[PDB]
């Protein structure tokens, strides 16, 4: 909703999509850890399936680095983003209904 | 100028609201010792060293 004013740019688009929208149980979940040193931006990434339906798998496993940015800016809040609309169905809007 | 912190490494401040002397708050504006947040070098061309 606003104007660009930016500088950087990091983008990697090898492109396909295979949402598959279904409510069965949960058989995939993925991972980030968000920190930064020096400025250095650093995001570590896994993915791994899973049984479980509601609560979170208690088990073990590893996290690796998957990518750095040098952002150099000071941070101190974060949302997450979700996508959800539903057809002509719904009448509730897709900000209103879903 | 005088930002009233220290900074940390590597980090641009980008900021245009200017920085309180003097107690004074300021809508951008002067008052008692409310200096501009920023300052241009003024290197008059052929300077000295």
């Amino acid at each position: 909703s606003s104007a660009n004013n930016c500088t950087f740019e990091y983008v990697s688009q090898p492109f396909l999509m295979d949402l598959e929208g279904k409510q069965g149980n949960f058989k995939n979940l993925r991972e980030f850890v968000f920190k930064n040193i020096d400025g250095y931006f650093k995001i570590y990434s896994k993915h791994t399936p899973i049984n479980l339906v509601r609560d979170l798998p208690q088990g073990f496993s590893a996290l690796e680095p998957l990518v750095d940015l040098p952002i150099g800016i000071n941070i101190t809040r974060f949302q997450t983003l979700l996508a959800l609309h539903r057809s002509y169905l719904t009448p509730g809007d897709s900000s209103s209904g879903w | 100028l005088f930002r009233k912190s220290n900074l940390k490494p590597f980090e641009r401040d980008i900021s245009t609201e200017i920085y309180q002397a003097g107690s004074t708050p300021c809508n951008g504006v002067e008052g008692f010792n409310c200096y501009f947040p920023l300052q241009s070098y003024g290197f008059q061309p052929t300077n000295g060293v």
